[PDB]
């Protein structure tokens, strides 16, 4: 049954969307360890 | 104008309690770094994100110097475009709110080159 929930999964990482999301997530995670 | 009542309120509470520092100054940059630094929030709190890192000052404007440029990539989408047909271009706004988010993201990078 756990196809339906890996397509469910592709279904919302695909795209421009997600990746950039996760490019400002990182940099978030970056300063706010680096800022102090 | 709530926005930016609040935001000069932030700054008052930033000089009336100076014993509490380093306990809401990073506190509160942390708060508005998590806030700013995502995709799919309103227009009104990136207003007020940036109105908040306007009554900072210092370095710490300077602190969003580099992850100013993707977050400009994602939220205005520049995918390859060569700065031309910028009037009639952009997704999630309109073109009026966009003018304001470019004039008030410049009108709190003026505080780091003027020292």
């Amino acid at each position: 049954l756990f196809k339906l929930d890996l397509e469910d999964l592709k279904q919302q990482i695909s795209g421009t969307r997600f990746i950039g999301n996760l490019s400002l997530k990182i940099r978030y995670v970056l300063w706010q360890c680096a800022i102090d | 104008a709530l926005r930016d009542f609040a935001a000069s309120l932030l700054d008052y509470v930033l000089k009336k309690f100076p014993q509490a520092y380093k306990s809401l100054k990073p506190r509160v940059t942390r708060t508005l770094l998590k806030t700013f630094l995502d995709i799919n929030r309103v227009f009104g709190t990136y207003y007020g994100c940036l109105k908040g890192v306007s009554v900072l000052e210092g370095e710490s404007i300077r602190f969003f110097l580099g992850n100013l440029n993707n977050w400009a990539r994602l939220v205005f989408n520049e995918s390859g475009i060569t700065l031309d047909n910028i009037e009639e271009h952009l997704t999630k706004f309109t073109k009026e709110e966009t003018q304001i988010l470019v004039d008030t993201v410049i009108s709190a990078l003026l505080v780091l080159k003027k020292d």
